[PDB]
């Protein structure tokens, strides 16, 4: 039933007695459900160290991964280029999922086409799909460029992307001069960040590989910036802000911030902003190239150093205090521009905030996951705040990266209780936060089910989630925020200390039981 | 807008296409004519999408894993292949259920074989066998396993049927191989069909010779309601108030046992015709169980459905039916009284999957609204047969609409409200057109039944009449 | 007892059994406490409509006020002037409190002196305190200016501020040229906002009253901006940023943002930034003066219009969409400068966020309090979001302010359930959130005790607090935030919708009870 | 060294005009423990010089904020305009157990919110009406106190007649307190006024009531305001030792246990400054002896427990040694963990009237040295006790000015500073670890054995925090 003046949606509608009674009869009548005592006994077992040992013996089953597949990254890379349509050669179900996945994180349109390879293409190849697809896409959506990636079907059957595109031009489906960079992006290799790396390297090759005779390093006095797979709009913005504040000429190569943030002014803009084609063609004339997330830009780095001959500096992701410091100093060294007083003052305001909040942050214990550069940078900042990163999980990480993060942990006493896990998933991590409980999780929205699981054991076992990473689907507009630079460090610090103080308020809200510590002032 | 203006709108939109795509898309676009006896004479459907045109369709895996199998709550469903498909489809669909997730229910979890290149090169059957053992160890309360094939499985020649047979006999567990690779078919639709056949061949007959379940003359099954936002629960409560016993829900909040008990019911109640008519026809052929279509969107259709359903039983069910209709009459009358004056005359365009583009029309009309355009991602001729009867004359119909077409249609028709999916939502908000998600219900619902109509009405009003739509033009522009 | 590797502070130390047992023995032995049944019975009564009627019949008792006293505002005003020492003529206890109060909100040093009037000054007046005080302050802390306010003792005994200051210069305690503007700031009139207005008008008079013959309106091509009592650093910064973005010449009169945000770089800076004396002397030559918070700038308005002859435009506080629009349009009209595309886009991004979040905000019911301009701007924006302000409390509001806010409510359907309260305190508000429960409170840290009270009745009666306003003492660095302009509207919107989603997650986190609605995507 | 400390004092004083220079000189001294009377070296408890940015508060803070405010089942009216009670609402962490708004009222702000009509015509009628409203809306309160703000005595109101008349009319205890901020020179006179108000209006109500039976082991904890739970971590040790703590003045204090205090056998005085007045009164009127003790750190706590037990029989002395044996592994584990992290570090303190000397032993228990200490409002007898506790040639400052304290710190360069909220953010910007030694920086308790663990953890976490190595940018 409904009271018209106070309508109930599913929560709390189905808590009504008549709904509750109906659900009890459905369970007892027809569901053949395991007894609740058995359900309770098994849940408790899944929280034990015995279960954790069996859990970590998995070799074939993956449960609740913390990674996606390559073409998702290729699409995001492609979107950062002016009037560029991402085009995934392969099956169409993939593109529906890529678009919806990004739709829900950015709350923006995400334009991407497929060429809808079906069983007929499974048997005889997708060459006709590429021919008609390129012509149909160019005529219908009028991009200036089409950036081609692949789904796993097209990799397995072995479609020759280069020959297909070359024939599409040879037979007149598109002009020979229309730009069609491509990359193979197999979902069964690496992860989404690898597809970003492969797409970017393909776009850079398309515009510079056969054009090198004219180029000379440093002649355009700019620094190239390659951001990598990046899903916070504030991170594109703060890098551009800091460089302009320094008066540093730069080119951000792949810049989706305009097309992921168009105004609602009565018109839909399929394309907006983006790195220009001329900027890719001229990029070899830069002083150097800075890679913001180098642990998933290895193929890009080999091309930039081997072909552009840029001495790419060994910089960590500019996260936290030390690594933002090192980023600005290297940019200053390369550009010849001093670090201006405005940034020095901003640095000092972050340190001021660290002195202000250090007593609540000290010793706080965290589990966290995400992509390798993000995770490494988060680990470094937690150490700088006097926190303890206890469970560090990176599903798409590798052994070289793990060695680097272990060395960062070994160099601070706040790392003494930390362990780095590569190739493990969020069902592994669930066991870790039961058997070795931290204070909070820092992670993406999939973390909410772990928090739900910890609370079911009891309120004193609950591990609250702090949402930082990708994807974030169950809060609005956090994609607008920042994690890089002094600005991102300030934002992360503020979120961390106020998460601590919110939970302490929750724990001290009980009148005449715990509210002796419900202080007005913290 | 006249029939001739709509026809000319179709032709003008089509001029942008190359010749091959123009000639094909023309077949999938039409001005409604309710008098034509066979819709295939007016619009073509269930064909391959044209390459590069930004279709909105998904794949057969979405139709099998995301739609039909995924909701079954006490089974474990493996997304078999590389990591992407199961991650993008983890908890994206709101097929609600009651359970202890990770212990006895598993719907919002992502189980996967996370294929690497060695699995592509040498095959994944050995890995699948080891994964099944790992599932049994770490999730002992699961009541069956399904293997949801992603694109590479049939391309590399794996044999998941023999794995499911050998392992199923080893451990005396139900293991269901599903060949729903995304290159099959042209949309989600073939995934439904493959999934229905997998239920038929591997689950549905398992109690054929067990006569121990106690039947009653009033046993029914809800077929094709996936309990989005609780839709199936707000339908079930009415059927049981009317005196029936809902033995099974396929597959929203569904358990494997109630699927196995379904061949024992007296009448299959089909909501989603598109996704479940196949198994309904099978159960009539094999078990003699009749099936009927019904509609629980809005008061007009719900009342008509309750009476048509009760007419298949005795006078006592028919009496309880009128008692239910009388109980809820002031409730939906109060909803109309509040919300119809706020919505009257407003015009809606819809684009959804295989059922709701026609099924929700009556609910809009109960609030005084008019559906001036509708269409489907993956419906068939029999769906459009039913649609042309429900839509007004000279309205616009679009099968497997392209992104370009839908945007141009909207710019010409200027609806007051668009009902479609997540990939459409943020396009049309930028244009200043109120938009409601008609898959996910925009995280609201239920919309089925009497309790759902109140929420439906509230939601259409809150969005169509929201103050934010007056604010898109800066006053200095 | 303590385990040395897991040391417990007060919470949870005192939940140990031996402490619990001891506290039970203290209570039973010596506190003669009311029986818990009686305590429960009385508590329930304080949540009733009967109690509310008696509560609202108070004429003499005030309980948990939502205002402070005048000189606190005078001190904040004075801090926005270059090298300026706030100086409160009167008793020193006041200045300890003013400094501490602002210390806890800003987490910054707050410099301010007293001249330590004691009972001797009570008998014979405070003239010698002013003479020695001005000399000592100038000698020791070397300000360029001393802005004098008063404590209530100095007002009651009737110290002649002007004569005391004149005598200090005549007798040689300070140079005759040294600027000592002053204002009477009686704590028993108005509130802290009135002290800001009084101090500002005093400083404006000091520099311009006797020097009007030489001035011509508009001859300096700037616009004066007077911010009023403002405790968000982001609000000073967003106004300056938007005017710079338009290319509009401006003068911000009282600008404490630098002295309230010095970096931690090894040195303490007693003074930083601030409005210059030359800016105050030159302010009559502006095109016009805009008052950002007109409902507590009424003495300043009379002087700006009466003496500078500026036609001060009728603008509301620039909060929300409509009033930020009107602010920018008026600035454009006065300055002749167009509104640039960058601000038009920012506006469209706010509207986009409104369309994204409107389904979760629609119909949500709020109780809220604060100073008059802040409250009316929050009310306006809530209406624009389709929310229902229900209980609107302004302790220091007046009857014509209430009439203005009532008219804002009557112009939107979302105002139908709203009541404006003036001269009521947070004990009145506590009654309202029990008898007519809203979804949330928006207010300052004193609201946390109301939330605690509502939870004690039951989880279903709890009204969570959203912290916006002043003071905020129990979270860190929220003073860095913004509430004005499109940027502030975006921050407020994001906080409101994610507060709704956080609470919904809490209510749907119970496994197999409410977690059917624990959606990954919202 | 002594000569260098004296030259430091003289150099800092040079900024002052002659009058302030001559006075501030009397309040700054180099420690000399052999001197028998501290007034020969340093002067105290005088008026503050105008305009020098003293850190002191007023008598209302000493009465309402300090002594009366913590009494949990009474309602305290901040009587006068709105400011005083708002700035002091819940700023002091005097912890208590209660149902706030129902039977306890500590963190609430009750006020008569004077307007201009009240200043001109007097607030006595308003006070009478306010009392009736309190009684209706908070029926479980066990008494009302009237905490006078500055204007009350200036306008000539008679709150004593109101309290006598209304108190008779409603048969309730109503305590008039004349702690207007212009009285005295600091918080200190507020303590004294507040003590006299307890004496005159509350403490004698049960003089003729003989229903409560004493035991030989009855004590009262006098002058512990339970900051962060300090008094509870003190009480537990005293009752483990076999005593019965009848009352706590006034942290977590009830009015009944105050009224039962003249029945105890020994008054245990922690804060001498704020409560020696009433202790002397109870000795004179009731014959109850009092003794000073110190529960900061293991050395002083052990010292105190044994001195207290020695006033009782052999069973208490036996239980004392059993308590000391119970906690020895606990505080030895604290020392072993934290003393190596803090050894040799130097601290400067500036606090109110007790802690600038009473925490010295705790720092020394962690190997730290207190190289400078001072008080806002201590008297000669506090400095008498301080010079014995501080090392030779250390620096002492009475009612230090903002400028002196910054200059002293810059020259001395301590490793840690312990002072208040108005000091904290100055010295962090200079790169000097700072701990709040009033509010305990929202931590604590620090009293007792359980408090020592928290104190040690806190000094380590701040002195050795990584943030202090990051203040200089690498390019500067
Ligand atoms: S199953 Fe089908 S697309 Fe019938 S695949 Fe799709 S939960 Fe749609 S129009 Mo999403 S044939 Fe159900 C559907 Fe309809 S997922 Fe839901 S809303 S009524
Ligand atoms: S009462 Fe005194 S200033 Fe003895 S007014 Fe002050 S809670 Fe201080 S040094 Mo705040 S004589 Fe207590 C004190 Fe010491 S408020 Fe606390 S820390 S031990
Ligand atoms: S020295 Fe002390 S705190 Fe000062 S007033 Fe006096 S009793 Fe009080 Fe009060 S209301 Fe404001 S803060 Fe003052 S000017 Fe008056």
């Amino acid at each position: 039933s409904q009271q018209v003046d106070k309508i109930k949606a599913s929560y709390p509608l189905f808590l009504d007695q008549d709904y509750k009674d109906m659900l009890a009869k459905k369970r007892d009548g027809f569901e053949e459900k395991y007894p609740q005592d058995k359900i309770d006994e098994v849940f408790q077992w899944t929280t034990t160290k015995e279960y954790q040992e069996l859990n970590f013996q998995r070799e074939a089953l993956t449960v609740n991964p913390a990674k996606a597949c390559q073409p998702l990254g290729a699409v995001l890379c492609a979107l950062g280029f002016e009037k560029t349509m991402p085009y995934v050669h392969g099956s169409q179900g993939c593109v529906a999922y890529f678009r919806s996945y990004f739709n829900r994180h950015f709350r923006e349109p995400v334009s991407c086409v497929s060429d809808s390879m079906t069983e007929d293409a499974a048997v005889f190849g997708g060459q006709q799909n590429m021919k008609d697809g390129l012509q149909n896409c160019k005529a219908t959506y009028k991009p200036d460029m089409i950036a081609v990636s692949t789904t796993c079907m097209a990799e397995v059957i072995g479609d020759d992307l280069n020959a297909f595109i070359n024939n599409s031009k040879k037979e007149g489906f598109i002009p020979d001069e229309f730009p069609v960079p491509f990359a193979h992006t197999p979902s069964f290799v690496g992860s989404h960040v690898t597809g970003w790396d492969n797409m970017f390297e393909g776009i850079a090759r398309y515009f510079t590989l056969k054009s090198m005779d004219d180029k000379v390093v440093g002649s355009n006095k700019k620094i190239n910036i390659v951001p990598g797979f990046e899903t916070y709009l504030g991170n594109f913005r703060v890098i551009k802000r800091m460089l302009s504040e320094m008066g540093v000429g730069y080119s951000l190569l792949s810049d989706p911030e305009e097309v992921l943030d168009t105004p609602a002014d009565g018109q839909f803009r399929m394309y907006a902003g983006g790195t220009t084609q001329e900027e890719m063609k001229d990029a070899p004339n830069a002083l150097n190239t800075v890679l913001l997330q180098p642990w998933h830009l290895e193929k890009t780095k080999k091309f930039v150093e081997g072909t552009w001959k840029h001495e790419v500096p060994k910089l960590n992701i500019p996260m936290g205090l030390d690594w933002t410091d090192e980023f600005l100093m290297k940019v200053s060294e390369i550009s010849g521009q001093p670090i201006p007083a405005s940034l020095t003052k901003e640095r000092g305001r972050l340190v001021d905030m660290m002195t202000d909040s250090h007593t609540w942050l000290h010793g706080k214990r965290f589990a966290l996951w995400g992509d390798p550069d993000f995770v490494m940078g988060l680990v470094k900042f937690l150490l700088e705040l006097g926190c303890e990163p206890v469970h560090i999980l990176c599903h798409n990480g590798n052994k070289r990266w793990k060695k680097a993060v272990d060395a960062i942990l070994a160099a601070s006493p706040y790392g003494k209780n930390a362990t780095v896990y590569i190739g493990k998933d969020l069902w592994h991590l669930r066991s870790l936060v039961f058997t070795d409980k931290p204070d909070f999780m820092i992670g993406n929205s999939y973390g909410k089910f772990i928090q739900r699981d910890t609370l079911h054991k009891g309120k004193e076992f609950e591990v609250p989630l702090i949402r930082i990473g990708f994807p974030i689907f169950d809060r609005h507009h956090l994609h607008r925020s920042t994690t890089l630079g002094y600005e991102g460090a300030m934002q992360i610090l503020t979120t961390l200390v106020n998460s601590i103080l919110e939970r302490l308020d929750e724990e001290t809200r009980g009148m005449q039981a715990t509210d002796y510590n419900h202080d007005l002032v913290r | 807008m006249s029939r001739e203006e709509v026809e000319s709108l179709i032709q003008e939109v089509l001029e942008v296409y190359p010749e091959k795509a123009r000639k094909d898309r023309n077949k999938h676009l039409a001005v409604n004519d309710p008098a034509v006896t066979q819709s295939k004479k007016c619009i073509i459907s269930n064909k391959k999408s044209q390459p590069g045109l930004m279709t909105i369709r998904g794949c057969a895996y979405a139709g099998s894993k995301g739609v039909v199998w995924g909701p079954i709550k006490d089974m474990i469903h493996i997304s078999h292949g590389p990591v992407g498909c199961g991650q993008y489809s983890r908890a994206g669909r709101r097929n609600y259920y009651i359970g202890t997730t990770g212990v006895n229910a598993f719907v919002t979890m992502n189980f996967t074989s996370d294929f690497q290149e060695k699995d592509i090169v040498f095959g994944g059957d050995k890995k699948l066998a080891k994964l099944i053992d790992e599932v049994e160890t770490l999730f002992p309360l699961n009541k069956g396993i399904s293997v949801q094939s992603e694109c590479p499985i049939g391309l590399i020649g794996d044999d998941i049927e023999s794995v499911s047979k050998v392992k199923g006999a080893e451990l005396s567990k139900t293991i269901v191989p599903v060949r729903c690779e995304g290159f099959r078919g042209v949309s989600q639709s073939l995934g439904h069909h493959i999934a229905n056949d997998a239920v038929r061949d591997w689950v549905l007959g398992k109690r054929d010779e067990d006569t121990t379940f106690a039947s009653t003359p009033y046993d029914v099954a809800i077929i094709g309601d996936y309990n989005i936002g609780g839709d199936a629960w707000s339908s079930r409560i009415l059927l049981e108030e009317m005196g029936l016993r809902c033995v099974a829900q396929w597959s929203g909040d569904g358990s494997i046992s109630e699927i196995e008990l379904t061949p024992k019911v007296k009448l299959n109640l089909v909501h989603c015709y598109r996704s479940m008519n196949y198994i309904s026809r099978h159960m009539e052929e094999k078990y003699g169980i009749p099936w009927m279509e019904y509609n629980f969107f809005g008061p007009t259709k719900t009342i008509e459905s309750l009476r048509a359903i009760a007419a298949k039983f005795d006078e006592s069910i028919q009496k309880k039916c009128e008692e239910v209709i009388a109980k809820y009459k002031p409730e939906w009358e109060a909803v109309v009284a509040k919300y119809r004056p706020r919505l009257e005359g407003k015009r809606v365009m819809l684009y959804i999957g295989g059922l709701r583009p026609r099924h929700v029309i009556g609910a809009y009309e109960d609030l005084g609204m008019e559906v001036v355009g509708t269409g489907y991602e993956f419906a068939h001729n029999d769906d459009y047969d039913r649609t042309m009867k429900e839509m007004g004359d000279s309205t616009l119909l679009y099968d497997d609409v392209t992104g370009y077409e839908f945007e141009e249609f909207v710019k010409r028709i200027k609806p007051d409200l668009i009902g479609s999916g997540i990939k459409e939502k943020f396009i049309f908000q930028k244009m200043g057109i109120p938009f409601r998600e008609m898959h996910s219900w925009d995280y609201s619902g239920p919309y089925h039944g009497f309790d759902g109509f109140a929420i439906f009405a509230r939601d259409m009003d809150m969005t169509l009449n929201n103050p934010c739509w007056k604010k898109l033009q800066a006053p200095w522009e």
